[PDB]
């Protein structure tokens, strides 16, 4: 539910930092996608 | 062509924004709350270790003091 | 008197023949007189946490007790001094030793002896007169600003058997002699006080007056009271100097104390280089701010106990000046570095860790320090008020406030000037993030504003609302653009822009913004919010009309008033009289009222 | 009868270590007895014997050990445990953390001396609490009703207005004669003024007793501070038949005192470095509550605690949550929107609301209204969490009504003035006026009879 | 019948309370009654075992609990069952034991929960998310199980 | 059979000796009496908990999680009593069983065991909640002797190849199952959807046994090839094309 | 040659196997032979050092390992290298050391792994992801490294 429940270890801290960088990178890549789509979408509407 | 493009872009924006907000409000919060639990319980194991090592060190000092007293 | 070293292991020195010694008593160890605190007693033996590196201490070395716990020498000759965290005088160590180094085991007396100070005895006193702790038995002219009130130590009392006549006396001359229960006490200008003990008071008063910083955001939107407890997120990227220098040059505190809690070597030398060169105008003369401060500096390689003590030393100094009836301000430029020193002591004592590896008593050691602030009625008979304001910076790693020193600090301080790297990168000085920041003293200051600035509480409330509305409206602007907003909301963004760009920003390097008086600050905000109310009335009065007021109409027909609302920041209390300044503000109120009246 | 034997005094301090002084040569040491220590400078201090072994007595010193000396320290052993002097004359008075007076009145002229630890209330003689107290606050009285004799704490994030809620409850508390014992552990002086002032402003002094331990007062006194307050409450309730309310402020500062003492003692640590017995010690405070057979008296408790880093899973709220009869929660998600009092119903419960409601106590509908308000507020939070991902365009009209309910609910049910007093019956009429936002058939927690008696009115 | 030992009653007596409850239950089982035993928390029992260990200075396992915690719980829950009683008349007694573990922080990684779920054949894991929703009984139907179902199918 | 029983009500310390008695009987039966022996050790966690009980009572220095530091050598004196020996026909096979605390594969008991034992058979909560009996998750399971137990004359010669490919396909199956949530079902390609079908059919036909079905190795590899046949031939990339031409077109 | 300690051999024999191995390897290195040596895992040696340290009542440092674990590993790995052998026929032997390092639970933050990485110039980082996809020989080409490239360029 609120957490992934990997068992507490320095391995799991590394894996969760990696998962955080993964998810934050995914957010940034998809934010660029959303911005580029939004620009074209508003251009097309005016056309 | 503008109509089909516009309608397709609207759906693609909704799909993309659902993923962006699911990352921002589900995936990242599960990970950050997990990482807080991992850092917390990792520190709990570090305290439980510290306490055992400290109590061992005190018993050793008692045994050394007793061993010197036994010379009298 | 002295004991002998029995054993050494790192900084821990066990001593013997210490049967007369006390817990936390201060001891000099070895032929070099290394400082340390007794952390345990076990019979006729004592375990001393030696502060300095013990390399070379030997079994059978002397162990000289001081008759005192860790304590601050208080007296004249504090102003201009530089101290380490344990009150050793870094300027005088330098001048006597002629060395770039502190020698291990300094014994230099903290207040410089041999300086005959000019002393005037309190002219009301006589032989046979009654006296109690905190009575001012004479005044020492140590510097032009700070007339040093010599006072009876808080625990001393009795009848004056002698007082020295007017003259020049050094700190070891017996200025007062008194008797109680048939026992004489000889007394000096130097006074010794246990650093971890609160200097007592007649009463801690509720704090009720602004500690004016001379800075628009800090004085208007997030006020700190005289006696207030406050924090700053002191980190490089945020520009922390904008508060601390402004307080040091201008603020309404009679004395200042700095504690370097455990700062980086070069960052410590910035403080020690800078402050000598800073100046204040007093009675139309210009003088160095070192006339009214002492710098308790500590680099990160100062002894752990000196870093942990340094905070308590600075407040123990500040409480002595508070007891002289002065308003002290105390800056503590990284409570986090002090909490690390505290954590190192706990680690060396082999105590159990608590939150994030800090000791259990971190909460208590922070809280029992911040509770040493406040206004007071002093001890002793001339009824004088005074205060200490504590401005204790925090340094949360990555900005994460869940860090226990930061979280416990924000659990205690009533004001938090949340400086932010995003504002500092944009040069939005003083760089305070108004969404993060807060003050709890607003209620208590209502008495002061009601008496002296009666319209200002409305203006402050409206300002905070306009800024909060800017952040809420910015979401709508990001969703659907500025064009999609209501006219009320468009003018709200324009006034919020004036508030953010020309009220809250203040470039302290410019001659006009070096300082900003509270009357100038009120007049500026009064005009921006008067424009807001008149624009909002004009818009709302023309709601559902044929002809309708909007920001573009206002900017077309009265863009001069928008230009003046920005331009008012340039008015100068040095070149312009108060009447001229107030009159220009009153004229802009009339100008804007006529300008809006021409529209609706 | 009085102890007739004369007191021994010892200089045999065989050591000092942290907050402990270790006497030796003691004649028949008594566990938990009180020592009075005179330091070399003539300062008086007090302490309690934490361990005894042969000739040795390990005394913990309340004022701390700074200045204790291995030769020149005189330890007078009183030969008995710590007793609080108690009397009804303690109402209208103020005491420090060790129970010395600070109102400039005299010492407590005792009607009796009571053991500060109290006695375990016999489970056969404990009455199950059921008469309702109105606090006057809708988020309590409408959805978290407090029984006469319940213990139910106010949890809060740090810097929330929990002191104001607790003050308001002291102003507005009543049945649908009374007295308060207020204690604060490690309270800052700015807040100590607020509490003392509020009782003076409400005219309450003649039936409140204050124990103040300030945030700079010696941290071991925090351990006895709530125990003194309870020992006074026990005298007033169980001997004098007063209807007592005990307020214990920042049980977090109490738990910090346990953590500090635990570190100094070297106890086995539980979670976050609190002692492994933190539950029992918190029970020794909290369980001194409730009604007792044959007595008209009652101890109510409303403890308050600052949840560290807002964490509900932290040992302080968590062990308190196990011991106490539900909890009242205050939230930044209400306070940042200026919703005073910032009480969040959703995590809140009161275990005795399942009895201190219904005929003779409150209106018949109360239980049903409370449960339906809980369902609608919870669903409102769930659809708000959906909106944050997929936007309001994905929500149904029913889901949008639960989101609008969550807005109207906070604006009217939770929101209340700091001096505004509302009855439970008024709170239920507000409850129905909110429930009327939905069509009758959606009210799945309310029976058809309760709907027929109350929904259209 | 009740065996009280409330949270403020002496810590040590929690051990005696549990052992008293199962001793009674084994006696009513030997009469041939289908006993049930409630225990309001094995974790508050295990906290008595933690306290005695900490006073004796025994080495802790996880979270301060004594290393024999597993064996104490094992030799408690194994006092359950259906039994052919001792002695002449045959009887089919039982004790059913229901230990309401109270994991500190709500976290099922708690050593008492972990040891308890090692021994018990039925696990009714409650969940604060359900209790916050006022979904009562707050049983989480994902994490819960009953190993007896294959025998009960008959 | 030969049964030693220490139950959860029997005294803790006996269970330290119980596994050593069993293995000593197994050494007599195997290495002196030529029996092929299987040894079952029903809960190595309860054995390690017995070591933790005595170790704590001896005040010994702990290893991680408070177990005795010597538990690795000690568990080795148990697990290393296995395998064929010179001149003997007899052989001690062992299949120990081990209750992982907190479901944690890295717990000191399974961790030190995994270093000593010749793989592990890993039974997973996820497969059990899906009612898959036996719940063996093939991915975290390993067998170090597998590479010499299987091959021509020991099994059908294809058995290594079919098993290697199925194992990679299951791993890809779990990865595309993670994609179905993280990126959504709509992001999956036709190939990824075939790995997802493989994962479902694999649990249903390969993993799911039933408690009295005694499948031969031949029935197992035959079901294996019937599952690998789901993909286009070119997707079976780990298998040599010679083996594919013999067993894919079936 | 092989030195062979099954895991049940006494803890000190596990330590001796490492020092025997390197001393044999150094003996053939002195003949001018380019010896290679492989260890089954330096972590299994560190598990021997842990158990020895615990039994001696030493203060551990991390996860029960002795603080001198790094110095032990250095007194092993720093016996490698090419050498100009002692005595009269000028010859250049070498000992190559392939010291394996599977960490507890697979955690590459582990003390014996980190201490090994502080000493070895090459790290063949085998990876579960490649092994699970049955890619062989399973070396992760983004985590692995070899500092020797600077020399081999000649």
């Amino acid at each position: 539910k609120d957490r992934i429940e990997i068992f507490p270890s320095r391995m799991a801290q590394t894996i969760m930092k990696a998962r955080l960088k993964g998810a934050q990178t995914g957010r940034n890549l998809l934010k660029k996608k959303s911005d580029a789509l939004t620009l074209r979408f508003r251009q097309i509407l005016k056309k | 062509s503008l109509q089909t493009s516009f309608v397709t872009l609207d759906e693609a924006i909704k799909i993309t924004n659902r993923r962006v907000n699911a990352i921002e409000h589900v995936i990242i919060p599960r990970i950050e709350r997990t990482l807080a639990y991992i850092i917390t319980e990792l520190d709990e194991r570090e305290r439980e270790e510290f306490y055992r090592l400290k109590k061992i060190q005190e018993k050793k000092k008692i045994i050394k003091e007793k061993s010197e007293k036994d010379l009298e | 008197t002295f004991g002998y070293v029995h054993g050494v292991s790192g900084p821990v020195v066990t001593a013997c023949d210490m049967a007369g010694a006390a817990m936390y008593e201060l001891v000099r160890v070895g032929h070099s007189e290394l400082v340390g605190e007794i952390i345990r007693l076990e019979g006729d033996m004592a375990t001393i946490q030696v502060y300095e590196e013990t390399s070379g201490v030997s079994v059978g070395d002397p162990v000289l007790r001081t008759g005192k716990p860790l304590s601050v020498e208080l007296g004249p000759g504090i102003m201009g001094a530089i101290f380490d965290g344990i009150q050793r005088p870094l300027s005088d160590i330098s001048s006597q030793t002629q060395s770039i180094y502190i020698p291990r085991g300094v014994n230099v007396s903290a207040l410089s002896r041999d300086i005959k100070w000019e002393f005037i005895p309190s002219k009301n006193l006589r032989v046979g007169s009654h006296i109690t702790g905190g009575d001012i038995y004479g005044i020492v002219n140590e510097n032009s600003l700070i007339k040093h009130k010599i006072m009876l130590p808080p625990r001393s009392r009795g009848s004056v058997t002698y007082i020295a006549p007017p003259g020049n006396y050094d700190a070891s001359d017996v200025v007062l002699e008194l008797e109680f229960e048939g026992v004489k006490e000889k007394l000096s200008m130097v006074q010794v006080w246990p650093v971890r003990q609160v200097r007592p008071v007649t009463e801690k008063l509720p704090a009720n007056h602004p500690l004016l910083t001379g800075q628009r955001v800090l004085d208007a939107l997030f006020p700190c009271v005289q006696g207030g407890t406050t924090a700053i997120p002191g980190a490089f990227g945020c520009g922390k100097t904008v508060i601390s220098q402004s307080l040091s040059k201008y603020s309404n505190s009679d004395v200042i104390i700095y504690v370097g809690c455990g700062e980086r070597g070069n960052e410590m030398s910035e403080v020690l280089r800078d402050f000598p060169e800073l100046t204040m105008e007093v009675d139309g003369k210009v003088e160095s701010i070192m006339k009214r401060t002492a710098l308790v500096a500590n680099t990160s390689n100062m002894p752990v106990a000196a870093r942990e003590a340094s905070i308590y030393t600075g407040i123990t100094l500040s409480e002595y000046f508070r007891d002289m009836g002065y308003h002290v301000s105390m800056m503590a430029d990284s409570t986090s570095r002090w909490a690390e020193a505290l954590r190192e002591i706990s680690g060396r004592l082999a105590e159990m860790p608590a939150d994030s590896g800090y000791p259990a008593y971190l909460g208590a050691r922070l809280a029992s320090f911040y509770e040493r602030a406040g206004r007071v009625k002093c001890l002793g008979n001339p009824e004088r008020e005074g205060s200490v304001s504590i401005v204790g910076a925090v340094s949360p790693p990555g900005g994460d406030f869940s860090d226990p020193v930061t979280s416990a600090t924000l659990g205690i301080v009533q004001v938090f000037w949340g400086l932010d790297k995003k504002l500092a990168q944009r040069k939005h000085f003083p760089s305070v993030n108004w969404l993060i920041s807060y003050s709890k003293y607003m209620r208590a200051l209502d008495e002061y504003y009601d008496k002296h600035f009666t319209e200002f509480v409305p203006l402050r409330t409206k300002a905070k609302e306009i800024l909060q509305e800017e952040e809420d409206l910015a979401e709508i602007v990001q969703l659907v653009g500025k064009a999609s907003l209501a006219e009320t909301d468009k003018i709200t963004l324009e006034v919020a822009k004036l508030i953010k760009d020309d009220f809250l920003q203040q470039n302290g390097y410019t001659p006009y913004d070096r300082f900003c008086p509270f009357y100038k600050t009120v007049g500026m905000l009064s005009n921006m919010i008067s424009f807001y109310d008149m624009a909002r009335r004009a818009v709302e009065t023309t709601a559902q009309s044929d002809n309708k007021i909007t920001w573009s109409i206002i900017r077309e027909h009265m863009g001069e008033i928008l230009y003046k609302l920005s331009s008012m920041k340039f008015k100068d209390p040095v070149k312009d009289g108060e009447a001229k300044i107030k009159a220009d503000y009153a004229q802009l109120l009339e100008d804007m009222q006529n300008a809006f009246r021409s529209l609706e | 009868n009085y102890l007739s034997q004369p007191r021994l005094t010892y200089k045999t301090v065989s050591g000092v270590n942290g907050p402990l002084v270790i006497l030796d040569h003691v004649k028949f040491p008594r566990y938990a007895e009180i020592v009075h220590l005179t330091l070399p400078d003539g300062t008086k201090r007090s302490g309690q014997v934490l361990e005894v072994s042969g000739s040795k007595a390990v005394v913990q010193v309340f004022e701390g050990t700074s200045g204790i000396d291995a030769k020149k320290t005189s330890c007078e052993f009183t030969g008995d445990i710590l007793r609080t002097p108690v009397s009804e004359d303690m109402l209208g008075r103020v005491f420090n953390g060790s129970g010395k007076p600070i109102d400039r009145g005299p010492v407590v002229l005792a009607e009796d001396f009571l053991d500060i630890m109290g006695q375990p209330i016999n489970p056969q003689c404990r009455i199950y609490p059921e008469e309702m107290i109105q606090t006057g606050i809708s988020a309590i009285d409408g959805m978290n009703s407090i029984a006469r004799g319940q213990k139910i704490p106010i949890f809060s994030a740090a810097g929330l207005p929990h002191n104001e809620i607790a003050a308001q409850i002291c102003r507005q508390a009543g049945l649908v004669n009374f007295a308060i014992v207020f204690a604060a552990m490690g309270v800052n002086m700015e807040t100590a003024r607020f509490f003392k002032s509020d009782f003076e402003e409400n005219g309450s002094m003649d039936n409140v007793c204050l124990f103040l331990n300030l945030a700079n007062d010696p941290t071991i006194e925090r351990i006895i501070t709530p125990r003194l307050a309870l020992t006074t409450a026990e005298f007033l309730a169980y001997q004098c038949e007063k209807h007592v309310l005990v307020i214990l402020t920042d049980m977090s500062s109490y738990a910090e005192a346990l953590r500090e003492v635990s570190a100094a003692r070297e106890e086995v640590p539980g979670r976050r470095g609190f002692p492994g017995y933190m539950y029992t010690d918190l029970a020794t405070i909290y369980e001194r509550a409730g009604r007792v057979e044959g007595r008209n008296g009652s101890i109510t408790q409303i403890p308050i605690l600052t949840m560290p880093n807002d964490d509900i899973t932290h040992p302080i709220p968590d062990l308190t949550g196990y011991i106490t009869e539900g909890q009242i929660y205050v939230d930044r998600q209400l306070h940042n929107r200026q919703i005073y009092p910032p009480i969040n119903v959703l995590p809140s419960l009161s275990r005795l609301m399942k009895s201190a409601i219904g005929e003779g106590m409150t209106r018949k509908d109360h239980a049903d209204v409370s449960n339906q308000l809980y369902a609608c507020y919870a669903i409102g939070k769930d659809v708000q969490a959906m909106k944050a991902v997929v936007g309001e365009e994905a929500l149904t009209s029913d889901d949008l009504l639960y989101l609008e309910f969550l807005q109207k609910f906070e604006k009217n049910f939770i929101t209340q003035g700091p001096y505004e007093n509302r009855t439970v019956y008024e709170t239920l009429d507000i409850g129905w006026q909110l429930l009327r936002i939905f069509p009758k058939e959606m009210l799945k927690r309310i029976p058809q009879s309760t709907l027929s008696e109350f929904y259209p009115r």
